[PDB]
């Protein structure tokens, strides 16, 4: 039961980045993982999801940009994310579906203009 | 401890997000467009609905167990558990060896624990199983509609050999069926319906012709009609199924085919199968816990606007109670729908177990089949759509991964004003 985020940072217009998130297999083993969002001044959005087969699904917001994945193997969840803009500027998080009700710390992702 | 809302605003600024939200009509009412539309997703689709996949894996599991293991299950006697010295009493439409039907045909041993099936038991066991297989093959209606009905469900047995009195039947008068071309009416409760059932009785002689047993028979045929098939009344039937074979507690013998994944141990009691029955039970009453909610979410629509002069979160808070009670039932049925899947999810699985689901429960060897067909080689299968149906569940799951947020901002708006509501 834990879970830890991290790959985000301050990045520029199109630019892209990977966010990976440590699991407990608790969490994460037989269950569909998926990836979280919290902006400045609204609640936790959800983006994206994966069964444990590996079927991915996304919030329309993000669809055709970002690539969520599962390594089995090795209790890991990866989103990769392109085409960033300033609307994506937000805490990325990590959750099983339906959620843990104990959330990781999250890792910020920003997006600026150069 | 703080002392004042600023510095704790400060620090959990999500709160503060969610104070101007529950201060806000608008914003309040879609949250409440919203639990109107998740609901919809819950009890009013099929496959796109984790509580529908959820009650359809418990079932789907019931089903297969008994798939699984019924060929191997020793039965016989005569009525109310007696031993039988020469009858042979055959269930058709059954997972049999090699076959459609199963005979049970044991002599001179007594019914019971570690023993045979009293055929007592096993009708009660039959009936359940065609329900549901039925139910099955027609399809699963959506969790609200439990008022639909199964418009015909019918099922036969035949009886053979010296002194076998399984085939008579005793009536809701006193008098004995006429067993040959006799035609009567059972009813009995189903949920809380009243459901007409057509007993039927025939005998056939020896000599006529393509009696393959080449001995004189009694074939019993009981047609249901007008079966209830809402979830809550097929549980019900689930249940029946499995707390059956638990309390009967019969004794079993498979024949183990080599090259094929291999039963542990070969041959002992169904009770035996302490892990798998508990997981079967342990679904169907989180899925019957799933159900319930139904109730409570038609209760407290949430359609009707909230909003003269401004909102005042203190005061005009009346509807937050309805509010809250749906969507926490609504975050109860997603949670008890995941629930149902980790019961059974061989991703979790150890041992014996496990070997079970992946081995013989998870997997079918007809050539797929709508589901409820039973064949010449549905036995030692589970020949229940149980991986499929874990697969559609996780994916439903995933694709509800926004209305879980809608749910618990709904419930956490509702639980704000409750709360400022409170004080009075
Ligand atoms: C026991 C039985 O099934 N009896 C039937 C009888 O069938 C014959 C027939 O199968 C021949 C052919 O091989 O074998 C007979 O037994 C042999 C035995 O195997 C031999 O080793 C040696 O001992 O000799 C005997 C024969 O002498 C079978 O008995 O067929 C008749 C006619 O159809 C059945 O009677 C009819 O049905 C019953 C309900 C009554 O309505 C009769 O009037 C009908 O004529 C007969 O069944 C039994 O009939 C007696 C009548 O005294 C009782 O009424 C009894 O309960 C009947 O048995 C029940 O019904 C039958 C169909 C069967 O399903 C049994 O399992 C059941 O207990």
């Amino acid at each position: 039961v834990q879970l830890q985020e991290s790959g985000g940072g301050l990045v520029q217009p199109g630019g892209s980045l990977r966010l990976s998130c440590a699991a407990s297999g608790s969490i994460f083993s037989g269950n569909v993982m998926g990836w979280y969002r919290q902006a400045p001044g609204k609640l936790r959005e959800w983006v994206a999801a994966i069964t444990p087969q590996g079927v991915p699904n996304y919030a329309d917001s993000v669809k055709g940009r970002f690539t969520i994945s599962r390594d089995n193997a090795k209790n890991m969840l990866y989103l990769q994310m392109s085409s960033l803009k300033p609307e994506d500027t937000a805490l990325y998080y990590c959750n099983r579906l339906p959620n843990y009700r104990s959330w990781g710390q999250g890792t910020q992702v920003t997006v600026s203009s150069h | 401890n703080y002392e004042n809302l600023s510095k704790l605003l400060t620090r959990y600024s999500t709160l503060n997000t969610l104070i101007k939200l529950s201060a806000d009509p608008s914003a309040i009412n879609a949250a409440r467009e919203n639990l109107g539309a998740s609901a919809k997703n819950l009890i009013g689709d099929t496959k796109n609905s984790p509580a529908y996949q959820a009650v359809l894996l418990a079932i789907n599991a019931a089903v297969g167990f008994w798939n699984v293991l019924g060929y191997a299950t020793q039965c016989g006697g005569n009525a109310n558990g007696q031993e039988s010295t020469s009858s042979t009493t055959i269930f058709n439409n059954e997972p049999g060896y090699r076959s459609t039907s199963i005979t049970c045909s044991l002599n001179r041993y007594k019914p019971g624990y570690y023993g045979p099936m009293s055929i007592e038991n096993f009708k009660k066991l039959n009936e359940a199983y065609q329900i549901l297989q039925t139910a099955l093959n027609k399809g699963l209606p959506a969790l609200k509609e439990n008022n639909g009905t199964i418009k015909d469900v019918t099922y036969s047995y035949i009886c053979y050999g010296e002194g076998n009195n399984n085939c008579e039947i005793k009536l809701a008068d006193g008098q004995k069926l006429q067993q040959n071309g006799g035609s009567e009416t059972t009813t009995q409760t189903i949920d809380g319906k009243t459901v007409s059932t057509t007993i039927s009785s025939k005998v056939v002689d020896s000599t006529a012709a393509d009696n393959t047993y080449k001995q004189s028979y009694t074939e019993i045929t009981n047609a249901l009609k007008d079966v209830p098939d809402s979830a809550q009344a097929l549980l019900a039937q689930a249940s029946t199924l499995i707390n059956t074979i638990n309390t009967a507690c019969p004794y079993f013998s498979v024949t183990n085919k080599s090259g094929g994944p291999q039963m542990e141990p070969t041959r002992g009691k169904l009770c035996g199968f302490t892990e798998e029955i508990s997981a079967i039970q342990k679904m169907i009453t989180d899925a019957q816990e799933l159900v319930n909610q139904t109730s409570v979410i038609n209760e407290h629509e949430q359609s009707t606007p909230v909003g003269g002069k401004p909102f005042n979160p203190f005061t005009d808070a009346s509807f937050a109670q309805g509010m809250l009670a749906n969507a926490s039932a609504q975050a109860k049925m997603l949670n008890l729908a995941h629930q149902v899947g980790q019961t059974i999810n061989p991703d979790n699985l150890t041992g014996t177990f496990k070997n079970f689901v992946t081995g013989f429960l998870a997997t079918c060897n007809n050539k797929g089949s709508p589901p409820g067909t039973v064949t010449t080689q549905t036995f030692a299968s589970g020949c229940a759509y149980v991986e499929q149906t874990i697969t559609n569940l996780n994916n439903s799951i995933a694709h509800f991964g926004t209305q879980e947020q809608q749910i618990q901002q709904a419930e956490n708006i509702a639980d704000t004003l409750v709360n400022f509501g409170s004080h009075h």
